[PDB]
């Protein structure tokens, strides 16, 4: 697959999928994953082994896990923090008891450090 | 003629090097005070030493104050999380500490549905135009 | 009646192109290779292995004032060169580990434009450069010294551009031999002391 | 050149009726390989390499030979917009030094009789050129300035604000 | 009088001063803050902790006469007179020089033909004082905002002091909204910048021989990694003329703006698309609410294209013929 016009461009985007959730990024972006990572700690680096689509302004390589040979896209883990706390109030319509359903889900923050053709 | 209008660069923490977000952690406790028992135990138990060994880029202060026990933590961005570990036990305190370390200092905030990426880079492809569309409308 | 005014000045008409493309030496910009070779020889570019194109050399030689900057400019390269040059000087000072030699008069002298100009004059590279006199008869008051300095810096910049840093550094070192730039600096310092 | 298959940004749903719906796009998946997707967008603020014209690339850059700052529009068809008369019919350098001097003298003497337009008419030459050549009596300029000031004063509140806004807009429109 | 507290305090002060003069290695090692800093930035191990301490120490020889007026705004009670041969003053200059060189070079590499003014602006953005201060803050280089007497009372070792940044900071400088305006020497931001520069200088010093490019790499990781959109730096006077001049200079047919598409004429908000053609090669697309505006935009676009051209690493270093002049 002739991958020269991706090689030559300066701006380039990628659509990698973590657990099938697609995120479309360039280098320098901050991806907020809506879950807590146990594999990676803070400061670790993830090489993305599933990238659906690499694209320039006018050309785009695509494929179900396209070869890791072709590109280098690697993200560093910055933060593991939770999204803000909420108490959604659950109740019926003539019943005095209420069930406070609390929610403070967790986030993993990445930074796309490298995004290049290989 | 070309005139320059001033601006400044925006820091992207992880793209070149990665500075570790947490910098100082202050284990605060009290000799007297049952609420501070777990904290005291933690301080005693070589766990702190182990933690230090693990993570040398972050410094651990150990203060003595009369109130409830705390874990005030200080981050790169400037902000400071503070967790009162009232009446917790050793393991829970450790967990709290871990949580503190993991977080970047940034404030908590409600995310909307699917707001994942956060860029300051102009779109690689342009913003759509009706006149430069491949398919005209009717 | 395509009149391409060649006189002193009218403030409106375009001139004959062949009137302002002659530098104070006289040479036509379009004319000049031999000159480039001579310049190279003067520099001593071979020895350090500094390959420069003739075009680059020409650009280095010329200045903003010549041809209203219509022909290759000079300025960016000069700017680069100065930045490099200062750093190099600082490093030299450090070498000759102690950091209490930097903010001194000698260093300043070494850095300065006047010194550079003097060096250029000594070398005998003045005839080659392209620029315009403010008033043909008035010598440095036409702003010659600054131009010379720029040219010197421009050369350095060009070398940097061609060759990645190390080569440039080597060249600088060669230039600043105590056996042979710094000998001029000392003289300048002495002069300053005297006045 | 490249012989890639080209495609629109496809949706499994009807584009006409539901183009903003992200889900459709996500659902769509295309056969692995390279593709040509012309950007559905103008290249005004852009600095992308696939946006730069071949004439502005250096004679060495491999991108010159490649074909992705496409010349889709053709200059034959597009009407000239807000162009000077010298562009449509080439510039002229007919006017000598004596003539210029005379013009200057005239300007110095009587600006209201011998205004720029009049001068242009006389010497088959642009008003801009005339202006470049010759400064009018400073008194005249002063008078003009005064007049302008008066006009400005005569404005209402709203108009001034509008003017300011316009100015701001103008300023903006050279940023890109 | 069983306790001469003034004497003890004096002794302590003297000790502190001595330490500052020396920056003993052992003491530096003992300091936790310094250690943390070292780990954080992944500095080379050849760089000692004494050096680090020195970097954080700004030149403070003699206490000013501005101190004697705390009634008039300022009071300097935090600092202790530094050794003249062991300050960050020299290092700082070197660091600055390095920043000037390397950043500029990088910018040039990125964008040949970048108008000189614009280039300068970019450089400033990359390494202005404020930016440097911010960077320092991020790193965690904190300032000594505690009086010597206070420190003594606390009974904190000299290690902590060493770890902190040290310059003539005005204790009581923004109290009751009164700010005593002084020179560059007494500003926090400036100090921070100096410290940053000093660190770089130190790095250079240690890795001048074993790995010359190490410093540069470090800078890239930290200073050059920062986003700056170069497109946002420009501002043109009348760009059309400039464009024409550029065309003349190069081997291009005179530029002409032409209508490509138009919609909503006779409306509050129309759209006109004008390209600036040079023969056939379209030189700049430009949209606008008015025709004039569109034309202007096209010209600007063309100019941007000309300037912000970013050639590849596989190309042979391109050198522009300076800036267009009209
Ligand atoms: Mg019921
Ligand atoms: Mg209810
Ligand atoms: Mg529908």
């Amino acid at each position: 697959t002739d991958t020269t016009p991706l090689k030559l461009s300066n701006e380039l985007y990628a659509i990698f999928k973590i657990h099938n959730r697609p995120y479309l990024v360039t280098e320098g972006d901050r991806v907020i994953l809506p879950f807590k990572l146990k594999q990676a700690e803070v400061g670790d680096i993830l090489n993305m082994t599933d990238v659906t689509t690499l694209g320039s302004r006018n050309y785009k390589l695509v494929g179900h896990p396209i070869n890791t040979s072709l590109y280098t896209l690697k993200a560093t883990v910055v933060g593991k923090t939770k999204r803000a706390f909420q108490t959604r109030e659950v109740t019926k319509r003539r019943n005095r008891r209420v069930r406070h359903a609390k929610s403070k889900g967790d986030l993993t923050i990445l930074r796309i450090s490298e995004l290049s053709m290989n | 003629v070309v005139k320059a209008i001033a601006r400044n660069s925006i820091g992207r923490n992880g793209v070149g090097a990665f500075v570790f977000p947490c910098r100082k952690i202050t284990l605060q406790f009290c000799n007297w005070g049952g609420s501070s028992e777990g904290m005291r135990k933690f301080l005693t138990s070589k766990r702190l030493d182990k933690w230090g060994q693990e993570f040398p880029w972050i410094q651990f202060e150990v203060m003595r104050k009369s109130g409830h026990p705390l874990l005030r933590a200080e981050y790169t961005n400037g902000r400071e999380k503070v967790i009162c570990v009232r009446n917790l036990n050793i393991d829970n305190v450790e967990n709290k500490l871990k949580l503190l370390k993991d977080s970047d200092g940034d404030i908590l905030r409600r995310r909307t549905k699917n707001d994942n990426v956060e860029s300051l880079n102009s779109s690689v492809r342009g913003i759509w135009s009706p006149l430069h569309a491949a398919k005209r409308h009717r | 009646v395509i009149y391409l005014h060649k006189g002193p000045r009218i403030n409106g008409l375009r001139r004959d192109p062949e009137s302002y493309l002659r530098n104070p030496s006289g040479v036509l910009f379009t004319e000049v290779k031999e000159c480039q070779d001579k310049v190279r020889s003067i520099l001593q570019l071979p020895k350090y292995g500094i390959n420069l194109s003739n075009e680059l050399i020409l650009q280095c030689l010329t200045h903003k004032s010549f041809a209203h900057g219509s022909k290759p400019y000079n300025e960016k390269l000069n700017l680069l060169g100065a930045q490099f040059l200062k750093l190099q000087t600082c490093i030299h000072s450090l070498k000759n580990l102690q950091f209490s030699n930097l903010g001194t008069k000698f260093a300043k002298e070494l850095t300065s434009k006047n010194t550079a100009c003097t060096f250029v004059k000594l070398h005998n590279l003045g005839p080659f450069i392209f620029w315009k006199m403010r008033d043909p008869i008035k010598g440095h008051i036409n702003g010659e010294t600054t131009i010379f300095a720029s040219v010197l810096n421009a050369f350095i910049g060009a070398i940097l551009s061609t060759n990645g840093s190390e080569k440039a550094a080597k060249f600088i070192q060669g230039s600043l031999l105590d056996k042979e730039h710094s000998l001029v600096n000392i003289a300048n310092e002495n002069v300053a002391s005297a006045k | 050149q490249f012989g890639f298959p080209k495609t629109q940004v496809t949706t499994i749903y009807n584009k006409t009726k539901s183009a903003s719906n992200y889900k459709g796009y996500l659902k769509h998946r295309d056969a692995p390989g390279m593709y040509y997707q012309p950007s559905e967008s103008i290249a005004t603020g852009s600095v992308n390499s696939e946006t730069i014209p071949r004439s502005f690339m250096a004679a060495s850059d491999p991108r010159r030979g490649l074909d992705m700052p496409v010349q889709s529009t053709k200059a034959k068809q597009c009407p000239n917009v807000l162009v000077g008369k010298s562009t449509v019919n080439g510039k002229t350098y007919h006017l000598g030094p004596q003539e210029i001097d005379e013009i200057r003298k005239l300007r110095l003497d009587n600006p209201q009789k011998y205004t720029r337009k009049f001068l242009a008419a006389k010497y088959g030459i642009s008003p801009l050129f005339v202006s470049m050549v010759s400064k009018p009596s400073e008194q005249h300029v002063q008078i003009m300035e005064s007049r302008l000031q008066e006009i400005q004063s005569r404005w209402k509140e709203k108009r001034r604000i509008a003017r300011e806004d316009r100015k701001r807009r103008k300023l903006l429109w050279y940023q890109a | 009088l069983p306790e001469s507290e003034l004497a003890k305090y004096k002794e302590y002060y003297q000790g502190l001063k001595s330490t500052v003069n020396e920056i003993p290695e052992s003491v530096a090692s003992k300091s936790p803050s310094l250690r943390t800093l070292h780990k954080r930035l992944q500095l080379p191990n050849e760089l000692t902790y004494s050096t680090l301490s020195r970097c954080l120490t700004c030149p403070s020889a003699k206490l000013p006469d501005k101190i004697n007026n705390p009634t008039k705004g300022a009071a300097f009670v935090n600092t202790v007179p530094t050794n003249k041969y062991l300050d960050n003053h020299g290092l700082n200059i070197m660091g600055k020089n390095l920043l000037s060189y390397h950043v500029t070079k990088s910018i040039i590499q990125k964008y040949p033909r970048l108008p000189t003014v614009v280039l300068n602006a970019a450089v400033n953005a990359y390494i202005s004082e404020a930016v440097l201060a911010h960077i320092a803050k991020y790193w965690g280089i904190e300032v000594e905002t505690t009086s010597v007497l206070s420190r003594y009372l606390k009974m904190e070792p000299f290690e902590f002091t060493l770890g902190r940044l040290k310059f003539f900071n005005n204790s009581l400088n923004s109290k009751d909204g009164i700010e005593l305006i002084t020179g560059k020497n007494f500003s926090e931001t400036s100090a921070l910048a100096m410290s940053v520069r000093s660190i770089i200088a130190a790095i250079w010093a240690v890795t001048e021989q074993k790995d010359s490019q190490a410093v540069y790499r470090f800078i890239d990781d930290h200073i050059m990694s920062r986003k700056l959109d170069i497109t946002k730096m420009f501002q043109f006077e009348q760009p059309t003329r400039e464009l024409a001049m550029l065309c003349r200079r190069e081997g291009l047919e005179k530029p002409v703006s032409k209508l490509v598409a138009e919609s909503g004429r006779l409306s509050k908000s129309p759209v006109f698309i004008v390209h600036v053609f040079s023969g056939e090669e379209t030189l700049g697309e430009g949209y606008g609410s008015s025709l004039k505006e569109a034309k202007a935009r096209a010209a600007t676009d063309a100019l941007m294209k000309w300037y912000c051209y970013e050639p590849l690493a596989q190309q042979e270093p391109v050198i522009d013929p300076g800036t267009v002049v009209v």
